[PDB]
């Protein structure tokens, strides 16, 4: 019982000291990332059955 | 006097994470291009499978899939042709996943004995035999996936997960960092961490060389049943019982979407993103699934092909089709 | 036309076809069942008295045939307190057999809790449940001592009647037919309360020594595939 | 008296149209609108409801027919109206036995039966039922023509070259053992089959007495036997009567068609909205 | 995060009266089940109470049936138990549990050693 608890309070302290950044920074580069493969996407842009190899 | 710093700690650490709130992953996408309508017909229908199907993965050459029916029997599946590869009759009828070595070479299979075996398949002999048993643990296997020809990862049911080397077949690495039971885990693109999923209301990032878990997602209100990551290799979703996906990312360490609607009132069982990671695809237990805008959070397409839970759903590695399982025993290759 | 490695693709799949062909019919020509049961039920003596690697194993079967039929019995191994996730992997089974302690009066509650647990189940709703009331000798004993009371445990017992449908058995004690017939009660009024006619329980009082639970587990099994077959087929 | 009583028996045979149809219609938008065809019950209910649409498309022809005591449509139509009619009879009746059949099946070989319930399996039974139904009405296509009336009208009949003092009752007896005999037995059989098993296997696994979910099984099988031979009996009855002593009695004989008819109508009644297994569908 | 917040323990002498209350947060009190099982000195875990979320649906086990009463407040997602008459064979920890699936009949894992949907307790005596 205190042993896991010392342990828990271990790894939350190792946890906690982490960089983070801004919310809008991780958003714009999702955004960022999304649009740059998005023509690169079957099921995004569908392409006709001359490449599906599904047909 | 021991929990007071774990509470105040947490307490600092939330207040930390809501400082660096700036906005929302909707208000950021809220002036963009919707997808549309995104309705997707079915190509190639597998049948052949005995008893409920409860996993699959695809190949990296995508054109070969392996499936976990319980029957006792793994079949090989061919994306275009529809033939049988392979047939690897199982020593334990109770399967519950299944993996698909990069190379090709090796899957892997467990459930609810406790040990993630591995088979060959391009051994000198033609046939399939046994090629290693990993035991060792004390819960059942939910997940266990391949990363290299020399370590796999498992993922059990006795709230820990162990790195196994195929070489030596011992415990090369251990994470008893988990509370609950692990239901699931996705490895990362640099096949450096891993976010693991279990029956906590919460997620964990665990690295593959460190063995200690740097970073912990909370927010749910049920179970996680499934998880996959991001194509770009810093956020991953996970759905849980609620009937709620949450998005949660890496380098932010704060949740970003939220997939969630008002007549949806079943738990999610399997989750993957396309190649480019806009639309995630989840599978409900109302026999359909939805296909969720990664920034619009708007339910893009219903898949109401399957008559049954849906268990499995896989995404190929360039996005062109997507494999649906249920426990009707029918693989469906949805485009 | 075909290719060359078509037809050879071709011909392997049609052996792989005819491979499952019979394993269905094997799958389909054996019966599955999911013994569940408390550490103090004592299903081992059940298991052990049923005739035909690893230490860290979590599930068990034993074999057996009965009346020319085969039956895999699966029991549960090293597994922890949580039962939530792994037991939706038992849908296609046949039948639950569930095994109760009848002599631990305090236990009595939490095995009514479990049937409760597992007969509402979202997917568990279409499996039926034999209930096996183990140790009934230590329940006569433990009745005829009287050093304990029942109703101290549950008042019902302070206000049950034994039916007039009741059978009782050739040198017993009507008490100890009353607490069997009034635990056998309080077991059915939770099945009967969500049974809705898609599953029903079988209730059964098993013994220390007994060899004629064979028997009753095939006619269980067989009542179960006349049950879904009449579903099936709409004369339900 | 006449006009009015053919004027009601015309309206009667018109209400049971109407209700066939739309029944028969409901029936097959549940099962194919639904998409619920994966069990050979459902293909052999889909059948009936077919054989017993079909029946009721050509009822209106007969109704037609006789509201004027003619048949202005000439030999070959009138030919293929009762072929049509004749083959859609026989096929219904012969779909009925094969459902109890499977059912029997079913219930009292369950091994052998996963075995013979597959979709291919069912649609070749169902092929083999028409089949047998072309070849029992095979006679009734060739000897049926029309024959022109003292009065200049021309109506559907039965007309054989040799005198038809002996191929009449011999037809008669032929299409009775073909239609009643056969099929009612075999259905009657099977269900008392099923029922003797169900209570042996009730009894079997030491069931609580009186514990009565059968009940509703056996009433509906009492209904199968009950609604079909007391509507398609004097059907026979009345036909070899007719033949036999009697020299015309036509009231008897139309009520004996509407009665065949109803029967016709509330099989995929008693079939699809009492089974449990449609009535969920018709809840959606 | 889930957390639920158990209070109004304490030592009292049998048969007096006492008044139990649960906060919870993270989750919809409203969409779930709750369960009441204590913990006894030298014993497992037994279940008490339980109650569904429109609270129509209550049980009680044989033991303490009819002195034990449960109820929900929606308003401010609490629950309260009143104990009344209590024996000197009370004397335990209680602990308050949540179903794991919303808007389902089950009620696993419960009597669990390991549960994460569950409170610290308080004890009675
Ligand atoms: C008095 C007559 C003159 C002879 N010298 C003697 C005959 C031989 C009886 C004349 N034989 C008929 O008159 C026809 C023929 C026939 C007989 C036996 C079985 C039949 C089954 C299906 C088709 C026709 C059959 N007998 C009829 O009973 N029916 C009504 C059939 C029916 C079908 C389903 C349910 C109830 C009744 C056909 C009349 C008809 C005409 C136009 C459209 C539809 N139906």
């Amino acid at each position: 019982s205190i042993a896991q608890a010392r342990k828990l309070v271990e790894q939350l302290k190792m946890e906690a000291n982490i960089d983070r950044i801004k919310v809008s920074k991780a958003a714009a580069d999702l955004m960022a990332y999304c649009e740059a493969h998005a023509k690169e996407d079957p099921l995004l842009t569908p392409v006709p059955a001359s490449e599906n190899p599904f047909r | 006097q021991l929990r007071q710093e774990a509470e105040q700690l947490k307490n600092q650490i939330r207040d930390a994470r809501k400082a660096c709130a700036d906005a929302t992953l909707s208000q950021i996408t809220n002036n963009i291009d919707p997808v549309g309508r995104i309705q997707m017909r079915t190509r190639r229908t597998l049948r052949g499978h005995l008893a409920k199907i409860y996993a699959m993965h695809w190949g990296t050459d995508s054109r070969l899939l392996v499936s976990a029916s319980q029957d006792g029997k793994l079949i090989i599946w061919d994306s275009y042709t529809t033939n049988k590869v392979h047939a690897i009759p199982l020593r334990s009828s109770w399967v519950m996943t299944c993996a698909y070595a990069p190379s090709g070479n090796y899957v892997a299979c467990g459930g609810l004995d406790n040990i993630c075996s591995i088979y060959n398949l391009k051994t000198r002999e033609g046939n399939v035999r046994v090629s290693r048993e990993l035991a060792g643990h004390t819960g059942y296997l939910s997940c266990c996936r391949f990363l290299d020809d020399n370590q796999i990862v498992t993922s059990s049911g006795d709230t820990t997960c162990a790195l196994w080397d195929i070489e030596t077949g011992q415990q090369t690495t251990t994470f008893t960092g988990h509370t609950g039971d692990v239901m699931s885990l996705s490895l990362a693109p640099d096949t450096r961490l891993f976010v693991s999923g279990a029956c906590d209301a919460s997620a964990k990032l665990w690295d593959v060389r460190e063995g200690m878990c740097r970073q912990t997602f909370t927010g749910h209100e049920s179970d996680i049943n499934a998880i996959c990551f991001f194509p770009n290799g810093n956020a991953f979703a996970t759905g849980s019982d609620d009937a709620t996906c949450r998005l949660f990312d890496l380098r932010a360490d704060q949740e970003l979407m939220t997939y969630s609607h008002d007549n949806i009132i079943c738990g999610i069982t399997s989750v993957s993103f396309s190649k480019s990671g806009r639309l995630l695809l989840a599978g409900y237990d109302d026999f359909n699934c939805n296909v969720w805008d990664a920034l619009k959070a708007d339910r893009a397409g219903v898949l109401a092909g399957h008559d049954n839970r849906v268990s499995c759903l896989g995404v190929t590695d360039d996005g062109m089709a997507v494999a649906t399982g249920s426990w009707d025993s029918f693989l469906k290759i949805w485009n | 036309t075909l290719s060359a490695e078509d037809k050879a693709a071709v011909e392997r799949s049609k052996m792989i076809e005819k491979q499952l062909q019979k394993d269905k019919q094997v799958y389909r020509a054996t019966h599955r069942l999911l013994l569940l049961g408390a550490d103090n039920s004592g299903k081992s003596t059940i298991v052990k008295q049923m005739r035909i690697r690893v230490k860290t194993s979590g599930i068990f079967e034993t074999k057996f045939q009965v009346d020319k039929v085969n039956f895999h019995m699966f029991d549960v191994g090293a597994q922890r307190d949580e039962r939530r996730k792994w037991i939706q992997c038992f849908n296609d089974v046949t039948a639950i057999i569930f095994v109760v302690d009848s002599s631990d009066y305090n236990r009595l509650q939490e095995a009514l809790n479990d049937f409760k647990s597992i007969w509402n189940n979202r997917w568990l709703r279409t499996i039926s449940v034999i209930l096996f009331l183990n140790k009934q000798d230590l329940l006569a004993e433990k009745v005829l001592a009287g050093k304990s009371k029942i109703e101290d445990y549950f008042p019902e017992f302070a206000r049950y009647t034994t039916p007039e449908d009741a059978t009782p058995e050739p040198g017993e004690d009507p008490r100890v037919t009353r607490a069997k017939y009034f635990i056998r009660d309080e077991f059915l009024r939770i099945s009967t309360a969500s049974g809705d006619g898609r599953h029903y329980c079988y209730p059964h009082f098993t013994c220390s020594v007994d060899t004629e639970n064979a028997r009753r587990i095939f006619n269980d099994v067989t009542d179960i595939i006349i049950k879904m077959n009449l579903r099936d087929c709409g004369l339900f | 008296e006449g006009q009015g009583s053919a004027i009601l028996i015309s309206f009667i045979y018109s209400v049971v149209c109407l209700v066939g149809l739309c029944g028969n219609s409901m029936v097959i938008y549940v099962i194919l609108r639904y998409a619920k065809m994966k069990t050979a019950t459902n293909i052999y209910i889909l059948n009936l409801a077919i054989a017993d649409e079909l029946l009721m498309l050509s009822v209106p022809f007969l109704v037609t027919s006789t509201l004027l005591r003619h048949w202005p449509f000439g030999a070959l139509l009138c030919r293929l109206v009762l072929s049509v009619d004749a083959v859609n009879m026989f096929t219904s009746i012969y779909c009925l036995t094969v459902l109890s059949v499977d059912r029997y099946v079913a219930v009292v070989h369950p091994i052998k039966a996963a075995r013979y319930r597959r979709p291919t399996v069912a649609k070749v039974v169902n092929l083999g039922v028409w089949v047998l139904s072309l070849l029992v009405i095979l006679p009734i296509v060739v000897f049926s023509r029309t024959a022109a009336n003292s009065d200049g009208t021309v109506a559907c009949n039965m007309l054989m070259p040799e005198p038809a003092q002996r191929w009449l009752v011999g037809f008669v007896l032929y299409t009775f053992l073909m239609g009643f005999l056969l099929p009612v037995g075999a259905i009657c059989l099977c269900y008392v089959l099923i029922i003797a098993k169900m209570r042996m296997v009730a009894l079997k696994a030491g069931w609580q007495q009186r514990k009565r979910s059968e009940r509703k099984i056996t009433l509906m099988v009492m209904m199968y036997v009950m609604v079909f031979v007391i509507c398609w009996m004097p059907f026979y009855v009345v036909q070899l009567v007719n033949v036999f002593a009697e020299q015309d009695d036509a009231t008897v004989s139309q009520l004996s068609v509407i009665l065949g008819y109803a029967n016709s109508c509330a099989n995929p009644i008693l079939y699809g909205f009492l089974s449990d297994n449609f009535k969920r569908s018709f809840q959606r | 995060q889930v957390q639920l917040q158990e209070s109004g323990g304490g030592l009292v002498q049998p048969g007096g009266s006492l008044r139990l209350s649960c906060a919870a947060s993270g989750f919809t009190f409203s969409n779930y089940k709750m369960n009441w099982v204590r913990q006894a000195p030298g014993k497992g875990l037994e279940w008490v109470s339980d109650i569904s979320q429109s609270g129509a649906s209550i049980s009680y086990t044989g033991s303490v049936k009819g002195r034990f009463t449960i109820s929900r407040d929606n308003a401010k997602n609490t629950l309260y138990l009143q104990m009344n008459s209590l024996k000197p064979e009370d004397t335990a920890v209680y602990y308050c549990a949540r179903c794991p699936a919303p808007f389902t009949r089950d009620c696993f894992d419960v009597t669990s050693t390991t549960y994460a949907y569950r409170g610290q307790g308080t004890q009675v005596t």
